[PDB]
């Protein structure tokens, strides 16, 4: 047969056209609503931005997990992997920030919007179809591309999906916006490109995989920078997704991404079935921008709510002996079990930050200790929904826990009922 | 309470005897499978390039 | 003359040469490549052609390009007029600051000095931290090694070792950031120009430290030579100018991490874990050359990431031996919290001879280390039963070495960022005294949670008092009118109204800048002319 | 160093050069051994002899075995260490004890070199980190 | 298994109506194409299964 | 053995004989299942059938897959022990009973010729070290 | 090994006696097959003895 050659390197649409688009992993559309209308061509395999054309990551980007807006916060331009096993909510941590950004994009102004990027490797037509239901369902559909790979497409089309989504979604970083690119199953990509390598005779290494799947994952995580005011400012923040077996963390890919990445959002099977959900182990779960890109006044109660899961998870391994009260143990051993379970969140329903920081308040300052551990998840419904919800409209605007509001919301929430007497 | 004490650490020992037995022969289990999975991915880099 | 491209496979180039080969190391250009593409040469493959690792990506490369040989290894400028600059592997400029003044243009490439020109002086390097200053001091000299995993904290101490080593001293600097994240690249500039120690435009002269960056982005013959570009600004101060350098290495491991990703397209068969086979030898070049002889003094620091927690690992594992003062950073200690996360009885230093840093300083820090090894041997019972078998004989080395590691714990200046409370520097006549003190029982009074996280041993008196008057502030405060409603604040109806409301637009600003382009829905191919042609309806 | 002599392949010497400094310094130790006088060779880092000569085998393309190390890396070891012996009296009497080096990962001595070198000599000096840091200096388990 | 599948793919896309396929062992697909794969001139991946798997 | 064949390949025996020892034996047990009389075959170590296969893949520098054994190690014994059947009365009513013979380690089911074996045949006579040296024989778990 | 064993099978084939063949460590008679499979280039079995173990 005839090879003819293009005369172009890889090239995809981007632009505002792909917005509201399900496309594969080349850029044609699989939505059945025609091509692409307003877009251009750019490439695939993009440099990402060096030392001088980057700023530091200040401004937050809000999940809408309360696990994750308060001990493992996110800012806009970094890189937070989503590391767990199977079925341990990684793709709903994820979809819950994006269905978080419309939640928040009909807030701000057009300079403050997030649009999301959900890149699909390697997963079914049937689980992607049921995430465009979702996201139409819920109207994040206008703020989103999909970009979907699945399994029975090629393992070029799998391997370069991460890359062709990353630059439709380096469109809204580099002209001032700020994007949000999930990659799920970054470790289906890399079985993908393994297939690609092995058939190619570029010699195995570790697991099979070539010498250059680390090249292949950190020239695609670089992207994601938060650019400088010469640049127009803009963002691309990543939610890697990588899946371990058994909890191995040690596997060649998982320990790629963690050193790439800067924080680390580990997900427990075991902390799953005890009905911790989202699943969030707090002393593996890192992110290295820290809280200097937290909401403030979320930064102010999660010191102390970090601070008592500490002691809470070392009094834990004696908690097998109730007849052993000390009442200093026991103390915290309640306390930061008020903690674990005000934390616990139902999934597709992201909450806003600011209803967030008030009920770690109600759970720091110990508001909610006459309640028993197992009615903390419907306490925080009361303290929720019985407050004055101008509470909410002010710590949105001033940012902060003013001290003409931390006496203001003391006494709102002692004119609340909460379910345990 | 004394005697009560040696008899519940002698099914303690004999437990975490046998249990104890159980992990050494897991463990050289999985000793035996590293070596071959390490030597496989040796030989199958080897035979690609020679 | 020139060679032209034969083979593109990934970010390895076979280059054939018609007569007049290139020597093995020597740096190619690319001739009619968009962004300039250095080959630089590393095997002769047999039948007139070189194999070659790139300095930058390879898309775009077309077999017939021609390669200019430059008859020398990679050249990068040095001398003074590279400070408060930063550099790439090629040496060429990315701060956009202009072009580099150039003392000499040296080649990165160079033997390790030799045996007779070594200087065996060991004097100690007062480092302001107080588990690194009492159990594994830092040589004058000499090359530290932090090694840690992802995210137990070498990055945050090599930045607290900058501000506290790097800020008073003599010397010039050099950071090799070697295929770490660019964004902490740039944390670093800016660190820098704010900290006056980059000092940009006219007063460039006055820096004190040049920057070469190899982040993680560019291709692994970028990462793996970018330590050696790093090394040869050093090797400038240290021979031609004669003094005392300090070489900052982000990652040590990367450097042998690049060397592993091109390797199978070498032609080399594997070795061990997924390294090269010349894995003792590459990092043994490079390490060998970061030395203080007797012109001048290189004290180099170098992160070293150690794959998975895993120091059996053969990158870590080979990199101990070239090291004076070895860090180790461990998860274990920062789960506790106790935050820089140097494990106590895994860090060892030379100068722990007492020879060297004399008797007094070597019991405390023997000391130390046998009153926190009790404490390991003890949490065999005292976490399974709970520190009532021990007829407070070793109930009291518990409680001893328990205030030990929160006193080995220390604040950053560089952690104020990250967390609400001051730097904390402590003179190293004030961590011996302190950790004398808790060691022989001059503190045994005090509790141990006063020991976290403070400066010295007049902190931790400080901090005592304070845990014992707020714990009589938990009696009345509450009520008694002092947090009412009327006091100090005003009312909630008022506050509303307060806020300035921010005006939302709804139509999110897209597409009045988009200057689009027409899709072809059919393939755009080339005929034999090149011409962009439609694809042939012949199958 | 009136009686020491030191053979020092260093870490940027060549692969061949560290692979060949132990049987350099076994000669000029067979010397004193074979002249009716003693010795004692110290070989430093005899796990770092084997990685160098791993590297020379691996890229002269000879098959490698487990940790990729080449078939002949017993007879390597042993082909050195059994040349430290204590000669009969018609021979001069004279002997060469020799200290092999191992350094293990993590006190694992089912290494494949560790247990080769195990094999070839006539007992261990063990060194645990444990005991190290428990005050025993030497920590000779 | 492609044989079985395309009855029941007869039965949904043109017949039009729920089917049920019980695929006992559809891990002896992949392991008969492991077996094919060794002597189609591969690398073998993780395992000793087939790059394609 | 006025009744008994026995087909022997024993540890001198070149691996393709003791590879092809089931599937002769069990050609001369068929004789027995196709003229409708009945057949009785002892495998004894298909343990050991699959080591020598094991060799002769090897030494085909055939790639290994788990513990160093083939990909069709399992089509080995499956398409060996799918012959021992219970044939129709239009075939005759014959039958092959196999009892194939597998050696574990340390009590360890979970191997992989092991495994293989429990999901190719019907049932499974599991004889435990434990109650043998107990002195319960036929030491059936 | 086979050495040791020609010289005691002299005495039970022509001498016709009982004879006691010493194998002083039989594992490195497996280990020295070990190494020549290496050498010959052949693919090891499991934890790296030779094919023909
Ligand atoms: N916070 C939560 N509360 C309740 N159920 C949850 C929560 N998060 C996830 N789940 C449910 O748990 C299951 C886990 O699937 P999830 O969407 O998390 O995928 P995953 O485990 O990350 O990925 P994979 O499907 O590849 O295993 C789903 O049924 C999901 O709906
Ligand atoms: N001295 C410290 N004080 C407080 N937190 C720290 C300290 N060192 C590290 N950390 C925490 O650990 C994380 C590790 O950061 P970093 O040094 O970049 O990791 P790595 O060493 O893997 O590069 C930081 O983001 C910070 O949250
Ligand atoms: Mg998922
Ligand atoms: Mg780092």
């Amino acid at each position: 047969d005839l090879v003819y050659r293009t005369g172009q390197i890889v090239n995809v649409p981007i632009g505002p056209g792909t917005l509201g688009r399900v496309t594969d992993g080349l850029g044609q559309p699989i939505d059945g609503k025609g091509p692409l209308t307003n877009v251009r061509s750019s490439l695939v395999e993009v440099k990402a931005p060096g030392i001088i054309a980057r700023q530091s990551v200040r401004e937050p980007l809000f999940t809408g997990v309360k696990a994750v807006d308060a001990l493992v916060p996110i800012g806009r331009g970094q890189r937070e992997l989503i590391i767990g096993d199977r079925q341990t909510g990684k793709t709903a941590v994820a979809i819950d920030a994006i269905i978080h950004q419309k939640n928040c994009n009909e807030q701000v102004p057009k300079a403050q919007r997030v649009y999301c990027v959900y890149v699909a490797v390697g997963q079914k037509r049937s689980t992607v179809a049921q995430l465009v239901k979702l996201f139409t369902q819920t109207g994040a559909m206008r703020y989103t591309i999909m970009v979907s790979a699945t399994a029975s497409d090629a393992a070029p089309l799998q391997f370069l999906a991460p890359y062709s989504g990353c630059a439709m979604a380096e469109y809204f970083r580099d002209t001032g916006k700020h994007g949000l690119i999930i990659y799920d199953d970054l470790s289906k990509q890399s079985v993908a490109y393994r297939q690609m390598s092995l058939l190619l005779r570029r010699p195995p290494g570790r697991e099979a995989f070539p010498g250059d799947v680390f090249y292949l994952h950190s020239r695609l995580l670089e992207r994601a920078a938060k650019l400088s005011k010469e640049l127009g400012g803009g963002s691309l923040t990543a939610f890697p997704v990588i899946e371990t077996q058994a909890g191995d963390v040690s596997a060649y890919i998982a320990t790629n991404v963690i050193s790439i990445t800067d924080g680390q959002i580990f997900l427990e099977t075991e902390l799953f079935y005890k009905g911790i959900r989202p699943a969030l182990n707090v002393g593996l779960s890192v992110s290295r921008v820290g809280s200097a890109a937290q909401f403030p006044g979320m930064k102010q109660v999660a010191g102390t709510l970090k601070l008592e899961l500490a002691q809470y998870r070392e009094v834990a391994a004696f908690a097998q002996f109730g007849s052993d009260l000390d009442a200093a143990t026991q103390y915290v051993l309640e306390r930061g079990a008020r903690l674990t379970e005000m934390l616990k969140q139902k999934q597709f329903a992201p909450i806003p930050i600011e209803r967030q920081t008030v009920a770690v308040y109600a759970a720091t300052k110990g508001f909610l200790d006459k309640v028993r551990v197992q009615d903390i998840v419907a306490a925080e419904e009361a303290v929720i929904s019985q407050v004055n919800p101008a509470v909410f409209k002010i710590l949105k605007a001033n940012g902060k826990i003013t001290p003409a509001l931390d006496a203001h919301l003391k006494a709102e929430l002692r004119k609340v009922k909460l379910p345990g007497a | 309470e004394h005697a009560s004490r040696m008899s519940a650490m002698e099914n303690s020992t004999k437990s975490a005897g046998e249990m104890l037995g159980k992990l050494t022969l897991d463990y050289n289990r999985k000793r035996q499978a590293t070596i071959t999975t390490e030597l496989i991915e040796i030989i199958a880099g080897a035979s690609a390039l020679m | 003359d020139a060679g032209y491209v034969s083979q593109v496979i990934g970010p390895v180039v076979d280059v054939r040469f018609d007569g007049e080969l290139p020597s093995i190391l020597s740096s190619l250009e690319v001739e009619g490549h968009s962004v300039r593409l250095v080959l630089e040469v590393a095997q002769h493959m047999g039948d007139n052609t070189v194999r070659c690792i790139a300095m930058d990506s390879t898309d775009g490369l077309v077999r017939g390009q021609k390669v200019v040989d430059t008859g020398s290894p990679i050249k990068v400028p040095v001398g003074r007029g590279t400070l408060g600059r930063i550099m790439n592997v090629i040496g060429e400029p990315v701060d956009e600051q202009g072009p580099i003044d150039a003392a000499d243009i040296w080649s990165i490439h160079r033997e390790a000095p030799e045996f007779t020109e070594q200087s065996t002086e060991q004097e100690i390097l007062v480092t302001g931290i107080k588990v690194v200053d009492l159990l594994a001091p830092y040589q004058r000299g000499g090359k530290i090694g932090l090694f840690g995993g992802a995210g137990v904290g070498k990055t945050v101490l090599i930045m607290e070792l900058i501000n506290n080593v790097a800020k008073a001293h003599g010397g010039f600097s050099v950071f090799a950031g070697v295929g770490e994240r660019t964004r902490e690249g740039n944390d670093l500039y800016r660190e820098m120009i704010e900290s006056g120690v980059i000092k940009l435009g006219a007063e460039r002269g006055n820096s004190k430290c040049t920057l070469v960056y190899g982040q993680m982005n560019e291709p692994p013959g970028a990462r793996a030579r970018v330590a050696l570009t790093g090394l040869t600004v050093a090797e400038y101060f240290r021979d031609i100018e004669g003094q005392d350098v300090l070489l900052f290495v982000d990652n040590i491991f990367r450097f042998t991490q690049a060397n592993s990703e091109v390797s199978a397209l070498l032609g080399r068969i594997p070795s061990a874990v997924g390294y090269q086979p010349t894995l003792a030898t590459d990092l043994g070049g490079l390490q060998e050359r970061i030395t203080t002889t007797t012109k001048g003094s290189i004290t180099s620091v170098q992160a070293v990431y150690v794959p998975a927690d895993d120091l059996t690992d053969p990158a870590p594992a080979t990199t101990f031996a070239h090291l004076d003062a070895t860090t180790v950073l461990s998860r274990s200690i920062a789960e506790l919290g106790i935050y820089p996360a140097v494990d106590p009885l895994d860090s060892t230093s030379r100068m722990l001879n007492p020879n060297v840093i004399g008797a007094e300083h070597y019991n405390v820090a023997r000391g130390v280390q046998k009153v926190l090894q009790d404490y390991k041997n003890l949490q065999d019972i005292i976490a399974i039963l709970g520190m009532d078998e021990l007829s407070e004989e070793d109930k009291l080395t518990v409680a001893r070495a328990r205030k030990i590691q929160r006193f080995l714990s220390q604040p950053f200046q560089v952690a104020e960022v990250f967390t609400g409370t001051p730097g904390k520097y402590v003179d190293l006549a004030d961590t011996i005294s302190g950790f004398q003190g808790v060691l022989t029982g001059k503190y045994d009074d005090l509790p141990e949670m006063a020991f976290y996280m403070v400066g010295d041993i007049k902190e931790v008196k400080e901090k005592a008092d304070k845990m014992a008057k707020d714990i009589a502030s938990r009696k009345e405060a509450d009520n008694k009118k002092v947090s009412e409603e009327l006091k100090d604040i005003p009312s909630l109806d008022k506050l509303v109204s307060e806020i300035k409301e921010v005006v939302i637009e709804e139509d999110d600003g897209l597409e009045e800048d988009f200057k689009a382009e027409a899709l072809s829905s059919e393939t755009v191919v080339l005929n034999e002319e090149g011409k962009s042609v439609p694809l042939p309806k012949k199958n």
